């Protein structure tokens, strides 16, 4: 049961260094080769590089020697550092295990083989934006249930950059939850809404709290949503 | 991207974007929006546990056999970007995952949108702002028209609407926001969010004077 979770800054300024981490759970880092892949808005998947056992890393020349991948076995963490960033480095960054295969097409003794890699286990990804614009934490408002199931929610207003995560009742309330894709306003600010459809006769008795996380601004808002005063 | 469309239940055949010279080892990846990529096929034909046996790759058997990903009984849930990561003995290290084939799966049942309209919260109004929130979900196909009315007059001020995008259940979701002054909110009899989809309309209305 090996599991990967990435964490990062969410926002870096051009010419600075982007640093992401991947926490590994369920097994020793030592039992895998490791790699980073990113997914940029409007571009396909891009392979950044990989690191083998002896701390030996090989990088895609597309990153022009701006990249360092390393392991910290005392924390079971994989690291990526990308320096001299530009807006073209804005992407979702994924950690993954890599499986090295060897395809022999002639005599091995004559080096007639090639190595290839399959990426078999992936993390969930962490979004990093490169912009000179400053971060902005959201304002969260309750979207109260109809007085007449009913839908209630939270309005997550005016933030930058993406993303924001929303849970309900600290993860304990997942059925009927729908967090919508954010709208990108002309201001370049984002807003989203998260909704949950719950039984009407639960209202006033059952506590509904939307937990809003905007990591880049270090904003965590816990918003109770109760029925209209009316 | 290379767009490809296939009807529900049919067999999709996705060709690798580049063809192999000599001995090859091909991996296929599926990437759905909002998810990490997934390994479908490796070493040409090998299938990881957990991947449906509906997916298969072409064996390298010394025919001029183009590497192809076959998906039998194509489902709505197979709509994704597909990557063929081609390695061969003549081409050198394969840094590129290649371009994506964006598979669209057609023939799905029309589904009318669920629409929920929220008026401004008392908390937002206290902060001297007001946003009407229109959430539109569970519809198919994805083409939709979203209009706002103040009383019965059409409105185009303060309106920010998303491009519809696929949900996990493979129907579409969208939202529209109407920004108002508290004074505008309170001075009208009502505001409506009107969603027209495949020739029919779902419309919700809110009013400052009603709970």
């Amino acid at each position: 049961q090996v599991q990967l979770q990435e964490s990062g800054p969410g926002l870096v300024k051009p010419s600075e260094t982007l640093s992401v981490t991947c926490s590994v759970s369920g097994d020793s880092m030592n039992n895998y080769y490791w790699t980073w892949i990113r997914q940029s808005p409007g571009k396909g998947l891009e392979w950044i590089g990989y690191i083998s056992d002896r701390e030996s890393a090989t990088y895609n020349p597309s990153l022009n020697s701006r990249v360092v991948i390393s392991r910290d076995t005392s924390k079971n963490q994989l690291s990526l550092k990308l320096n001299s960033v530009t807006p073209a480095d804005t992407a979702v960054y994924y950690c993954a295990t890599a499986r090295r295969g060897q395809r022999i097409y002639g005599v091995v003794s004559f080096g007639e083989f090639f190595y290839y890699y399959s990426m078999d286990v992936w993390g969930k990804g962490t979004t990093v934006t490169v912009s000179s614009a400053s971060t902005k934490g959201p304002s969260v408002f309750p979207l109260a249930p109809s007085s007449k199931t009913a839908a209630l929610g939270c309005l997550v207003k005016d933030y930058f950059p993406e993303p924001v995560t929303v849970s309900w009742n600290s993860g304990a309330l997942t059925s009927g939850v729908h967090t919508f894709p954010a709208v990108l306003q002309s201001s370049g600010l984002y807003s989203l809404s998260s909704v949950v459809t719950v039984p009407s006769s639960s209202l006033g008795t059952q506590t509904y709290i939307c937990n809003v996380n905007h990591k880049p601004s270090n904003t965590k808002v816990d918003k109770r949503v109760e029925p209209k005063s009316c | 991207v290379r767009p490809l469309s296939v009807a529900l239940g049919e067999t999709a055949r996705i060709s690798c974007g580049r063809q192999a010279l000599g001995s090859r080892a091909v991996q296929w990846y599926q990437h759905r929006p909002g998810q990490a990529p997934i390994l479908l096929i490796y070493n040409n034909q090998d299938r990881p546990s957990g991947i449906p046996e509906r997916f298969s790759g072409t064996p390298d058997i010394n025919f001029g056999t183009r590497a192809t990903l076959t998906i039998s009984g194509v489902e709505a849930g197979d709509e994704a970007d597909y990557y063929c990561h081609m390695w061969d003995s003549r081409s050198g290290f394969s840094w590129s995952f290649g371009g994506a084939t964006r598979l669209t799966v057609l023939g799905q049942p029309k589904a009318a949108p669920s629409v929920t309209l929220f008026p401004p919260s008392s908390e937002e109004l206290q902060a001297n702002k007001a946003t009407l929130v229109c959430l539109i979900s569970d519809f198919y196909p994805g083409a939709v028209t979203v209009a706002w009315k103040a009383d019965s007059s059409p409105v185009k001020a303060g309106v920010e609407t998303t491009t519809p995008s696929k949900q996990s259940n493979n129907k579409y979701a969208a939202s529209s926001y109407l920004s108002l002054t508290p004074e505008q909110w309170k001075s009208h009899r009502s505001y409506s969010c009107q969603v027209t989809h495949e020739g029919s309309t779902v419309e919700k209305t809110v009013a400052p004077t009603e709970c």
